[PDB]
């Protein structure tokens, strides 16, 4: 049972759902509980003097703001959700979230398209850390964009390939995908001409018939003269294995940015670690 | 007339976008052209070794991020920013080519 | 608790059952039940009315038992009525858009369809009425607002289906069917028009005239889509010759036919059809060019799939599903809803991008969220897409009152009907409300997703989402859209769960160049591309070059305004040319007229009529340079509106204004008035921005009257101060319990105009919002000022703005309004240079010469006086030069030209009254012209000095006097050193010093330091005369100065000379609201309904009420820089009245005036007053008396006090010097910078003299050493009690010894200044000094009795406790003696106060604060204390702690209680009568006979002042004290502050 907190009737539903679930054993989720900090203290007192069913679980999705009561934070297990630390971690999160049966379907070329979608989503999202350079503003390139992009790939690939086991790379609707991703799914949040120009550059570079060749380069001149190579696999398991074998040496040259874009950020964070290590002495 | 031959820092002006319009108006008024049919051409030269014609305005303080301008041509560089010595904003008629 | 509920339930149910006489035909069983209930109600009235006594009816059995049965019956039938409404709403779901009361109106008026014609607007998109035959039994068709009508193929009669719902269902079904059949015929004809080399204009125009504006555009789109699809299919072979060029050729030749058609004159309905066809065919031409350029040869290529394609299937049995509209992979079916004639939109690339993203979201069964700055085209694009698919799009202007319940009913209505909802300003909702709504949106979307699954069948149960604890059917056409402007003020943040439910899209840069080119092309402008390439860069350059002003807006809305104005001007110019062609010769050719038309000149005229009026003075040359540069070689001269100008001449002359043409005086103002007229013609939303006193109000008032006498249409203006009332009172409120909508102020005004019981649409209505503008209240008008011209309320009601109503705002600045509001209103800028000083001078002289002052010898005096000041009221005259110099001085408040002139005119009006009084006092010898000339000339200089420099210190008053003396020619006083400000003008006409009006009086011994005793000084007599002049004119005035300077004393002294004025004291605080003034109005005034309207006047006939606001600048400013009470006061001063929110009726004030007092705005907690409020109120600066004045003021007081003991009479002079010197040093040493409570004023000196006098009153003889000890003791209790740090107390102790020894050399130091200075009247009868050891033993014995009778906690007695109990005892023995104890908790502040209160016989009262304690409980506790101490004459020591303040309302009532002794709004209703009964009974016990309620309340107030003592205890917080200095100012000037602190 999912209840959105914020209204008077929402509080009554939350009380009724919790009271029903502690005996029946179902799950109850309350969204945006940080908008009712006063009611959260009442919830914590109710939870403490309670012995619910074995299978009962309560989820409280919230934004990280100081209005949340301290007692509630101590009484529950905290999970922090944020953009993944790196390209390798972002792709791994994308592949795990997408069901295995969705990637492996009638066209064998569907698996490669999801990998390009996973790589494109990772490159776009991790350029946000270098906000002045990677983009022009902190866009909310989130999981909702990935879901819409995956649905678009599913819809158009099925339209072009009517259940055929194999579809030629040239027959894949590259223009249909590139236009929709740059105008509806990811281009909707872009409010600048140069950000839109940058977004078109990535989509045209990635989503093309040459992405199915063995010599395709995801990124060029990452360090020295080496470059990222497109995997030669054709199944989902092969692509996930390639992601797990990433060098774990990510630099802004992976995203196309100059290698010195992270020099300031890494210096500030490194200095910040010293202060944090000093503040708890 | 002297106010045309001075080089201004676009970062040092309260409304730098007004200066571009003012230079655009001055060129069109001098040549009896129209405002809507003037385009901007940029020529980067040294501050001391530069000549300003009837349509060129000098601009200083512009910083090029991640690129170097040599002989009015850009090249990718690993420097954070490169200071352009002097920028000449030249207004010429639109060609639509 | 049962009779009232049953009475109310029967009342509205009877009206429902009586108003709807046909409700019984559909509700048979309950009608019989109600008839039985009605019979019971008639029986009840026939039994209870016979005996008009509650006792006579309570003894009758069977009453309560039948009442309970009646209550159950009333509830049961009401529930059955509710179940019937929802059941009937289920069929014909369009009834979800009408209210319950409106729905019953439709239910009961099924027989007559005339009453039903006014509701079809709000159930249908474009159906404004239904066409019926003469019998009113057969619905022939439907009609739109523009006059276009649709005739049904098979008319729906009402006789076969009298059921309102069933035949209302059929007309909706018939309208869709007849629109489908008409479209099928239209596409057949346009297919013949297509695939043709040439198109005959006669045939094409006939087809356009035949079909509706919605079907002609749709037919063109269908034909083009089929032609391209066929051409692409033929080209599918690849590498083939292209017939797609023929499709482009067919569009171009049809475009040429359309382009020539709009050139000639056309009927207005045909012209709109011509414009829509041009707009679409231009889009088709652009798309076909794109397809040809990209060499697209496949019908499945995405360059063609991304375009919107229309497919028509004539073989389909269902006509409703015949047409399918597809974009990318999204497929939609045309809804066939009659949209009337809407305004199409140029399909710019961004609009296309908007169509693709929105249609992608709809296919995914989730809403679309276009966002960006205002004016981009979000709402219109959303509406255009809905009209493109034939959907019913509802636009809602969301705001904070759109709570969870309000939105749920809107979603329920949309789901049942299957409509589209465009929720503009979605982020204006509360963040918690945005989160709650995300659940309803999610539930609707999931239901839609399961609807789209192919497994589901129409035969299977319909998809029903749970909305508001009910199963609501969800139509597959249901959709949600939420436009938003992120980053704007007054907007919330959407929660992440809500944001994932919408597909966002950035709408930031509209294609202005294309929108214009097509708009100009469709309007008949040849070379539209040239004009578009010139007008769009012009607006971009204007945004860059022009200065950044808060009211500037050069976005798409401005370009659109220009383009629409460009079309109107060209049509007018063609008509003017045609009228010239008929008079001169007879040759008329529309082709020639369009050929030699100066299209560039027309465009410049529209720019000058729209963009110029809002330009500031410095920006006008820049724009005109841009116009000449962008449009070279062409110039435009504005037409001389001679017809209106003559009307302006007559109206200005009759309202005593100045009129001028061009460069004459008043010329700039008239151009501003004419610009306002032009903005009115093209805009339905106006703003008049400009500094206060720039002629804005006179501009639109004169224009309204000039238009009335010119066009013959009567003008009615409703002036509303938006910020003087809460937003709930302005627009309305929705009850969270009963869901009943109570109309606000603006809503009631707009609804009254729409209904027009008294012919309102036939008159020019201007709703003027004269007040500050912020995004809190003005964004609710966004949909009104937008094209929607619709006012949307949370209850779902939508009010259309009538064409004769103009929404105008009169503001001084727009520094807080968002860009959304700025772009929605035509702006007129009134600079201060518009209204020159000569313009105001002529108005004053004209009014002086015409309007008599009394209500004629009075007028003759004014005319003679006006001629005398005439030379001095000219440009570069005495007044103008003095006014210019006065702007260079420093004033305690910001100086405005109209404030100085407003004060000056009032003084000169008093001068004329002074002359008449002299004439009345000397009937035989009236004052001659020579004496009048001398008196007026001298009084003018005197008035100038006190008007331009009244609110400045002594140095600036001298500076202006010196400057005046250099420039005037009026004879001036010849004193070498004494300033002119020291002289008055006698009625005889000579200068007389103010020192002659000040005598050295001898105050009576028993009246020493009395509250009503004022020692006259130079500053006292000057301000008393100044206040007399302003008060006699009933002009509001404000006294500014530091606390204790004598603002209240001067006003009360001045009011003593006016016996017709009664002063009412109001104490403002930071939480003050207009409710405080309204409570005072209820107590002291009454509402009566005169024929001219409601009038509020004081109950005391013939007496003027003077509302004295103690701290006028203290009320807190909101986050938009506005004080609500100040805006309230400004309304009742400028407009002479306010709005009663009970029934939205204008209440006009009579015999009421205001007087304000305030500390300087630089003091902490004080906000500067608004310039629009300071315009009406003169400000007089009452400063601290000087050392010479203080010696004179308190030297007289000391001489009178020391007359008690003749032996000490020779020490009056040195003693006064000692008090003055020490007070000056303490004032300098301790300032408000250190602590907030370090305020020293002459009030301390007055308390000093009163303290010494009370100690010396009973003593027969006392030596000099005794007097010094009393002097030293009073110094400690006044200057040392409030000190915080121990070092400050040591400074006071040391300097007291130094000051006393300096002025009293030969005294015994140890006898007079023994450090333990203690005084008490406990050991003896008199207030003699006491020994510490003897005092300690006495307190020990008294504490022992205290334990036995009262609180039994033991106390440890130390020197501080003995000192503290003495200080507390001092306060308790005084009238209105309140205490403020500040110290750490647990220091004994409460236990000492209770002990001392028990010692003095006071009864201790403490409020028992618990968790459920609220404002009502505190008022009851306050009223219990006031009743006990005011009616029963019981002395009460009200002890209250800081922790007892649970709300800001707690302090406000205490703030009024401390200063005035009575809360005006505390006793209202029945309890006021009981209080008066006890007050009369209490007065009888004392021995006074009181009859009227007015005198009884004064006795009650005096008793509470004398008896009630308030002890306030609080912790010594640093910031907490500073906040308390503003929220409760009475705590720091009405309460004696004692700093106990922590134990030393
Ligand atoms: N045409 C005119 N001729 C003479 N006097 C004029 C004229 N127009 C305005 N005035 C005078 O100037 C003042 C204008 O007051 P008005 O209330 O119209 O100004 P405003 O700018 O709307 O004020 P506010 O900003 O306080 O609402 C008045 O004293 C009025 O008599
Ligand atoms: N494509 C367009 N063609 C013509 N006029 C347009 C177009 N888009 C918006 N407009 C105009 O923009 C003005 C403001 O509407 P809009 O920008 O939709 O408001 P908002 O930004 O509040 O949603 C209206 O006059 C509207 O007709
Ligand atoms: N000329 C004067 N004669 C006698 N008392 C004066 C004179 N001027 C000032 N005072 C004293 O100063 C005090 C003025 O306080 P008040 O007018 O209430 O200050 P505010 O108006 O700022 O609240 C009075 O108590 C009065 O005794
Ligand atoms: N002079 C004193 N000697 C002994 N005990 C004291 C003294 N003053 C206060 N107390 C203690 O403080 C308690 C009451 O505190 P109270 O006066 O209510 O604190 P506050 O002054 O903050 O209101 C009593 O129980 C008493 O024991
Ligand atoms: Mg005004």
């Amino acid at each position: 049972t999912s209840i959105a907190i914020g209204s008077a009737e929402g509080f009554n539903q939350a009380d009724k759902a919790i009271n029903t679930a502690v005996k029946s054993g179902r799950w109850v989720m309350l969204k945006n509980v940080h908008l009712a900090p006063g009611w959260l203290m009442q919830l914590e007192k109710k939870l403490h003097s309670l012995q619910p069913h074995a299978c009962f679980r309560l989820f409280l999705t919230m934004e990280i703001n100081p209005k949340v009561p301290v007692n509630l934070l101590r009484a529950g297990r905290i999970f922090v959700f944020e953009p993944p630390p790196g390209v390798k971690a972002n792709m791994l999160r994308t592949f795990s979230s997408i069901p295995v049966s969705r990637i492996c379907k009638s066209p064998n070329e569907r698996a490669r398209l999801y990998f390009l979608l996973a790589w494109f989503h990772a490159i776009i999202q991790e350029r946000l850390r270098y906000a002045p350079l990677g983009w022009s503003k902190k866009y909310e390139f989130g999981e909702s964009d990935l879901r819409s992009a995956c649905d678009t790939v599913d819809t158009w690939l099925d339209d072009t390939a009517k259940g055929r086991q194999n579809i030629s790379p040239d027959k894949i609707p590259w223009s249909a995908l590139k236009t929709l991703m740059a105008q509806s799914i990811y281009g909707g949040r872009v409010d600048n001409e140069f950000d839109q120009r940058l977004l078109n550059t990535f989509l045209e570079r990635l989503f093309t018939t040459r992405s199915f060749d063995s010599e395709f380069k995801l990124a060029c001149k990452v360090d020295g003269h080496k470059d990222i190579q497109m995997p030669d696999g054709i199944r989902r398991e092969e692509f996930v294995q390639w992601v797990e074998l990433l060098p774990d040496t990510q630099t802004p040259s992976w995203l196309g940015l100059p290698n010195n874009a992270e020099r300031v950020l890494l210096t500030t964070q490194g200095v910040d670690m010293i202060s944090k290590m000093l503040k708890m002495q | 007339k002297e106010l045309k031959n001075i080089h201004v820092c676009l970062g040092g002006l309260f409304v730098p976008e007004a200066y571009i319009t003012a230079t655009r108006q001055y060129v069109a008024q001098a040549n009896s052209w129209s405002l809507e049919e003037l385009c901007l051409e940029v020529n980067v030269t040294t501050s001391q070794g530069a000549t300003l014609d009837a349509c060129s305005f000098g601009v200083t303080g512009l910083k090029l991020q991640g690129a170097t301008c040599n002989n009015n041509k850009l090249s990718l560089s690993n420097a954070i920013s490169t200071a352009l010595p002097l920028t000449q904003l030249r207004w010429v008629k639109q060609t639509n080519t | 608790d049962v009779w009232i509920d049953v009475q109310r339930r029967w009342v509205y149910l009877e009206g429902i059952f009586t108003g709807s006489a046909d409700i019984k035909h559909l509700l048979p069983v309950e009608t019989q039940r109600f008839q039985s209930i009605s019979t019971e109600f008639l029986a009840l009235m026939k039994k209870v009315s016979k005996s008009p006594l509650v006792m006579d009816v309570l003894n009758i059995q069977g009453v309560q038992r039948s009442l309970e049965r009646l209550a159950d019956l009333l509830g049961k039938i009401q529930k059955a009525l509710g179940e019937y409404l929802e059941r009937e709403r289920s069929s014909f779901p369009r009834f979800y858009f009408v209210g319950d009361e409106d729905l019953l109106e439709i239910i009961g008026n099924s027989k007559n369809v005339a009453k039903l014609q006014k509701h079809f607007k709000k159930m249908f998109a474009g159906v404004s009425s239904i066409i019926l035959n003469e019998d009113n039994s057969v619905v022939l068709g439907i009609s739109s607002r523009e006059g276009e009508e649709v005739m049904f193929k098979t008319p729906v009669s009402i006789t076969e289906h009298p059921k309102i719902n069933e035949w209302l269902t059929l007309v909706e079904k018939e309208m869709r069917v007849t629109l489908a059949k008409l479209l099928a015929e239209s596409v057949t004809e346009v297919e013949i028009f297509g695939k043709a080399t040439s198109i005959d204009p006669n045939t094409y125009i006939t087809w356009i005239d035949k079909y509706q504006a919605q079907l002609v555009v749709l037919s063109a789109q269908i034909a083009w889509s089929e032609n391209v699809e066929t051409a692409l299919s033929s080209m599918g072979g690849g590498g083939d010759a292209a017939p797609l060029h023929s499709v482009l050729s067919n569009v171009e030749v049809t475009l040429n036919v359309l382009a020539d058609s709009v050139l000639m004159e056309q009927p207005p309905l045909r012209r709109r059809k011509l414009e829509h066809l041009i707009t679409e065919l231009v889009h088709q031409r652009d798309v076909t060019r794109s397809l040809i350029k990209s060499k697209i040869d496949n019908a499945k290529s995405f360059e063609w799939l991304s375009q919107m394609r229309f497919y028509f299937d004539p073989k389909q049995t269902d006509v409703l599903q015949q047409l399918s509209i597809q974009m990318a992979n999204a497929k939609f079916n045309y809804g066939f809803e009659y949209l009337g004639v809407q305004d199409k939109l140029v399909q710019t690339p961004l609009t296309d991008r908007c169509y693709l993203t929105m249609t992608q979201a709809l296919e995914a069964r989730l809403g679309g969220s276009p966002f960006g700055p205002a004016g981009t085209g979000k709402t219109e694009s959303v509406k255009a897409l809905g009209h493109q698919l034939g959907r019913f799009v509802l636009v809602f202007n969301c705001d904070e009152t759109f709570d969870f319940q309000a939105m749920g009913r809107i979603f329920v209505g949309l789901c049942q009907v299957g409509a589209w909802g465009c929720f503009d300003e979605f982020n204006r909702l509360e963040e918690r409300m945005l989160s709650a709504v995300s659940q309803q949106v999610q539930c609707i979307q999931e239901a839609l997703r399961e609807h789209s699954n192919p497994n589901y069948d129409k035969t299977s149960a319909p998809i029903t989402c749970e909305l508001l604890n009910k199963q609501v059917k969800v139509s597959p056409d249901m959709a949600i859209f939420i436009t938003m402007n992120p980053g704007y003020a007054g907007r919330s943040n959407l929660p992440d769960n809500l944001k994932k439910l919408f597909r966002s899209l950035a709408m930031t840069k509209p294609d202005r160049q294309l929108i214009a080119q097509v708009m100009l092309y469709s309007q008949g402008f040849r070379t539209a591309e040239v004009l578009a390439n010139k007008i769009v860069p012009f607006f971009k350059l204007c945004d860059e070059q022009l200065s950044s002003q808060s009211h500037y807006d050069f976005g798409l809305r401005a370009l659109k305004s220009v383009l629409v104005s460009a079309g109107n001007v060209k049509r007018e110019r063609i008509q003017k040319i045609k009228r010239e062609k008929e008079e001169r010769g007879e040759a008329v050719d529309e082709g020639e007229i369009a050929e030699n038309l100066p299209e560039q000149e027309i465009l410049i005229q529209s720019v000058c009529e729209t963009m110029v009026p809002k330009l500031v003075a410095e920006d006008i040359p820049l724009l005109f340079s841009l116009l000449s540069d962008v449009f070279p070689g062409v110039q435009y001269h504005r037409g001389e509106m001679t017809a209106l100008r003559e009307e302006l001449k007559k109206v200005c002359q009759e309202m005593y204004l100045t009129y001028g043409d061009g460069e004459e005086v008043g010329g700039m103002w008239v151009e501003k008035v004419l610009q306002l007229y032009q903005i009115t013609q093209i805009n339905h939303g106006l703003m008049m921005v400009g500094p206060s006193g720039s002629g804005k109000s006179m501009a639109w008032r004169v224009l309204l009257k000039a238009l009335e006498r010119l066009e013959g249409v009567e003008g009615v203006a409703h002036i509303i101060d938006p910020k003087a009332i809460s937003k709930d009172h302005l627009y309305g409120t929705l009850d969270p319990n009963t869901r009943e909508w109570t109309d606000g102020l603006f809503t009631h005004v707009l609804r009254k105009i729409i209904d027009s019981v008294r012919g309102e649409l036939q008159k020019r209505q201007w709703i003027v919002f004269d007040g500050d503008v912020d995004p809190e209240w003005v964004e609710n008008l966004n949909s009104v000022l937008d094209d929607n011209k619709l006012l949307t309320l949370p209850n779902g009601e939508r009010l259309s703005l009538p064409p004769n109503v103009r929404i105008m705002f009169e503001v001084q600045d727009l520094k807080y309004a968002t860009l959304a509001t700025v772009s929605r209103c035509g702006m007129v800028w009134f600079s201060e240079d518009v209204l020159s000083t000569d313009m105001i001078f002529n108005n004053f002289l004209a009014r002086l010469r015409s309007i008599p002052l009394d209500e004629s010898p009075m007028l003759q005096i004014q005319r003679d006086a006006a001629t005398i000041m005439q030379p001095y009221f000219t440009s570069n005259g005495l007044v103008t030069k003095a006014l210019e110099h006065a702007f260079q001085l420093e004033h305690i408040m910001d100086l405005t030209r109209l404030r100085c002139l407003g004060s000056l005119f009032s003084m000169l009006h008093q001068a004329c009254r002074n002359v008449a009084q002299y004439n009345a006092n000397h009937p035989d010898f009236p004052m001659q012209i020579e004496q009048l000339e001398r008196y007026i000339q001298r009084y003018l200089v005197y008035a100038i000095l006190w008007s331009l420099s009244g609110d400045s210190r002594l140095k600036m008053r001298a500076e202006l006097g010196e400057y005046i003396r250099r420039i005037t020619t009026v004879p001036l006083p010849t004193a070498p050193n004494i300033p002119i400000i020291d002289y008055e003008v006698s009625i005889s006409g000579e200068w007389s010093p103010w020192q002659a009006k000040v005598p050295q009086i001898e105050v009576e011994t028993h009246k020493v330091a009395a509250p009503d005793v004022v020692v006259p000084t130079l500053d006292t007599v000057r301000h008393e005369a100044l206040l007399y002049t302003w008060l006699a004119e009933h002009k509001p005035l404000v006294l500014c100065g530091p606390p204790g300077s004598g603002k209240t004393m001067t006003l009360f002294s001045a009011l003593r000379a006016l016996p017709d004025m009664e002063v009412v004291g109001l104490n403002f605080s930071s939480a003050t609201t207009p409710e405080l003034l309204l409570k005072t109005f209820d107590h002291y005034c009454e509402y009566r309904r005169t024929p001219n309207g409601v009038v509020l006047a004081p109950v005391q006939l013939g007496k003027w009420l003077v509302l004295f606001c103690d701290e006028i600048n203290l009320p807190d400013m909101d986050k938009y820089g506005t004080q609500r009470v100040i805006s309230f006061i400004r309304q009742m001063v400028e407009h002479g009245g306010f709005y009663r929110t009970s029934d939205q009726t204008w209440v006009k004030l009579e015999r009421i005036q205001f007087v304000g007092a305030c500390n300087p705005p630089t003091d902490p907690g004080r906000k500067p007053l608004s310039h629009r409020f300071l315009r009406h109120v003169p400000v007089v600066y009452v400063d601290y008396p000087g050392p010479a004045s203080l010696t004179q003021i308190y030297g007289t007081f000391n001489r009178a006090m020391l007359r008690l003991i003749p032996s000490l009479r020779t020490y009056a002079e040195p003693l006064t010097a000692a008090m003055v010197e020490f007070y000056t040093m303490s004032q300098e040493r301790f300032t408000q910078d250190t602590q907030p409570h370090y305020i020293y004023s002459p009030r301390e000196m007055t308390r000093w003299v009163r303290g010494i006098f009370e100690a010396l009153r009973p003593l027969e003889t006392l030596p000099v050493e005794g007097l010094i000890r009393i002097w030293a003791h009073e110094a400690l209790r006044l200057f040392q009690d409030r000190l915080v740090e121990d070092e400050e107390r040591r400074w006071t102790d040391e300097n007291i010894d130094t000051v006393a020894l300096k002025h009293f050399p030969n005294i015994d130091r140890e006898k007079a200044m023994s450090r333990p200075i203690l005084y008490s009247n406990w050991l003896s009868k008199d207030y003699i000094p006491v020994d510490q050891e003897e005092l300690r033993d006495y307190v020990k014995a008294r504490l022992k009795v205290f334990y036995e009778e009262e609180l039994d906690v033991p106390l440890v007695l130390f020197n501080e406790v003995l000192d503290h109990v003495l200080r507390i005892d001092r306060i308790f023995r005084q009238p209105q003696g309140h205490l403020l104890l500040i110290g750490v908790s647990g220091a004994g502040k409460t236990t000492l106060s209770r002990f001392v209160a028990w010692m003095n016989g006071l009864s201790v009262y403490q409020i028992k604060v618990h968790r459920k304690y609220t404002g009502e409980d505190f008022d009851e506790d306050l009223r219990t204390v006031l009743r006990r101490s005011g009616c029963k004459n019981e002395k009460i020591a009200f002890i209250m702690d800081e922790s007892n303040v649970l709300d800001s309302g707690f302090l406000e009532r205490m703030n009024t209680l401390l200063a005035n002794g009575e809360v005006p709004g505390l006793f209202e209703g029945d309890e006021y009568a009981t209080l008066m009964t006890q007050c009369k009974e209490g007065a009888q016990k004392e021995g006074l006979m009181l009859d009227s309620h007015e005198e009884l309340y004064k006795w009650f107030t005096s008793q509470v002042i004398r008896n009630l003592h308030v002890v306030f205890t609080m912790n010594p917080s640093s910031e907490g004290l500073k906040d308390r200095a503003a929220t409760s100012p009475a705590l720091f000037n009405r309460c004696v502050l004692n700093w106990f602190g922590d134990w030393s």
